[PDB]
């Protein structure tokens, strides 16, 4: 499927609207470096590792000749 | 490129009922009893596993 | 999401020729709120229509009420004409003295 | 019966036509109290029932202040929610809010809402339990963890279970007259020969308020709930409301249906027989 997806991260901060800005999800950083993406915050581009296999194996199957996936980071905070 | 063989044994008796060479171009033996097989990479990317 | 408008035809009292009544379009359940309602006598647009306030439900729909005085007899056709976003063309509903 | 106070707020934005209206209502089962609308002559909330517990023209002023408040925070939020769905500048858009609380009988609470949507979708809601939030899309999320790192659930559960209620009972107990009645239905069975085989039956129910009524066709004292039409209640115009109810019939065989009415008019269910 596909090496990277592209995302945009949503600004959890108030007074900041719901601004957007570019990020990648690179999924498998195989050997050697990145892609270098100048273009992209390096906070916002992060090199996945999937313990479960699971978002990696979702992405492994992905339909050939299939539109773009819409993705959406956003800051966390755990609450109960 | 990888090579994938199907045999059949029984009684005394096999058969080469079909090689494939999926990412290698080449003349196989003809397959047996009119059978195919889904014989293919699940995807192309650079690096394995 | 957009809702096409549900239209009722109707009349405030059982019809009775000669009897004053009133003619009631009730119009429900579109989105957005923009809609435009008409009624037609034998096809042409009635003058003085009457209307509630644009209303609200609880499902994020609207709704609204186009009621006239008339009386009504035989010969005598009335019909609601609704135009909404979602329509391609306008819808008329017939009114019938038993629906 | 069971009584009912809301607030509904609506934003829709006019591009190229001015700012976004904004319209404020206020209902009490179903029946509306106040009215905001920024498009009026002159933007103030004006009541809409004599019930209503009118204190002087300052608490309007107040009131009309506080909606158009509540109609800056509308744009702003109309804005936002259009640049995050990346939505063209040409479009119309609409902004909802609903708030408000359910009382039975007893005047006891029974559900409190407090709801958001955009475009007529559901954007976050208050859930029954009056603790968590539902969210779906991400701007939604980020918004219910705003709240929930906020504790809001807590401030809007004690609003609903407070304020609402006393100003519900407030409003049903000013409002005895319309608010607190109950006209039974005048209902009549009509006949329709529809084929040379078969006919239709039809009872209406006229005049009736409030808007709860049931009418079920029943075949040799048996529920006909199989091909029985409906059309939805709908105001007669006059405070009233009529409903009619279908079906059809063998002809000759008209004689053993049934057309039973409940309505809290009515001291029993009524049984009709054309
Ligand atoms: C909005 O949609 C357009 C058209 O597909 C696209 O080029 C653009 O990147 C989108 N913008 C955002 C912020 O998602």
């Amino acid at each position: 499927g596909p090496a990277v997806i592209e995302c945009w991260f949503v600004e959890d901060a108030s007074g900041k609207g719901l601004a957007k800005r570019p990020g990648a999800l690179l999924l498998r950083q195989g050997p050697g470096e990145p892609p270098p993406r100048p273009d992209l915050d390096p906070e916002l581009y992060l090199s996945v590792h999937d313990p479960a296999g699971a978002l990696q194996a979702a992405f492994r199957r992905y339909p050939r000749g299939a539109p773009a996936p819409h993705c959406e980071m956003s800051r966390f905070v755990p609450l109960p | 490129p990888f090579g994938l063989e199907w045999r059949r044994q029984h009684l005394g008796k096999g058969h080469l009922l079909l090689a494939a060479t999926p990412g290698l171009n080449g003349q196989m033996p003809a397959a047996q009893e009119g059978a195919v097989a889904f014989a293919a990479w699940d995807d192309d990317e650079p690096w394995g596993p | 999401i957009q809702r096409t408008p549900k239209i009722q035809v109707y009349s405030r009292h059982p019809a009775e020729n000669g009897k004053s009544n009133f003619l009631n379009c009730y119009v429900s359940g579109f989105h957005p709120s923009d809609i435009e309602v008409d009624l037609l006598k034998n096809g042409e647009r009635i003058e003085k229509v009457e209307h509630s306030d644009l209303s609200f439900s609880k499902d994020w729909s609207f709704y609204l009420l186009y009621y006239t005085e008339f009386t009504p007899t035989e010969k005598d056709e009335y019909a609601c004409r609704v135009n909404h976003v979602t329509l391609s063309q306008p819808k008329i509903v017939k009114w019938d003295r038993d629906m | 019966g069971s009584h009912s106070m809301r607030y509904f707020y609506t934003s829709v934005s006019r591009p190229g036509r001015g700012e976004p209206r904004f319209i404020s209502v206020g209902y009490v089962d179903d029946t509306q109290f106040v009215r905001f609308d920024s498009d009026a002559a002159s933007p103030r909330e004006e009541p809409r029932a004599p019930w209503i517990e009118q204190e002087g023209p300052e608490y309007w002023d107040r009131n009309t202040q506080i909606y158009k408040a509540q109609a800056q925070t509308d744009r702003e939020s109309l804005r936002n929610l259009r640049g995050y769905y990346n939505q063209s500048e040409a479009g119309s858009h609409t902004l909802q809010s609903m708030y408000g609380c359910d009382v039975g009988p007893d005047g006891r609470l029974l559900r409190g809402h407090d709801q958001y949507a955009y475009d007529g979708k559901d954007y976050i809601a208050l859930n029954e339990d009056l603790r968590s939030w539902t969210a779906a899309d991400t701007a939604a999320q980020i918004t219910q963890r705003k709240w929930e790192a906020a504790r809001e659930a807590e401030q809007r559960r004690a609003y609903l279970e407070g304020e609402c209620v006393e100003w519900l009972r407030r409003y049903l107990e000013n409002g005895k007259d319309k608010l607190e009645r109950a006209d039974p239905p005048k209902t009549h069975v009509t006949h329709h020969p529809i084929s040379d085989h078969e006919a239709t039956l039809r009872c209406w129910a006229l005049g009736f308020y409030p808007a709860e009524i049931t009418l079920t066709w029943q075949r040799d004292g048996e529920d006909q709930t199989q091909d029985t039409e409906l059309v939805e209640t709908r105001p007669a115009g006059d405070r009233t409301f009529q409903k009619w109810a279908a079906v059809v019939v063998p002809s000759g065989e008209e004689q053993r249906y049934t057309c039973h009415v409940q309505h809290e008019g009515l001291p029993k269910p009524l049984t009709l027989r054309w």
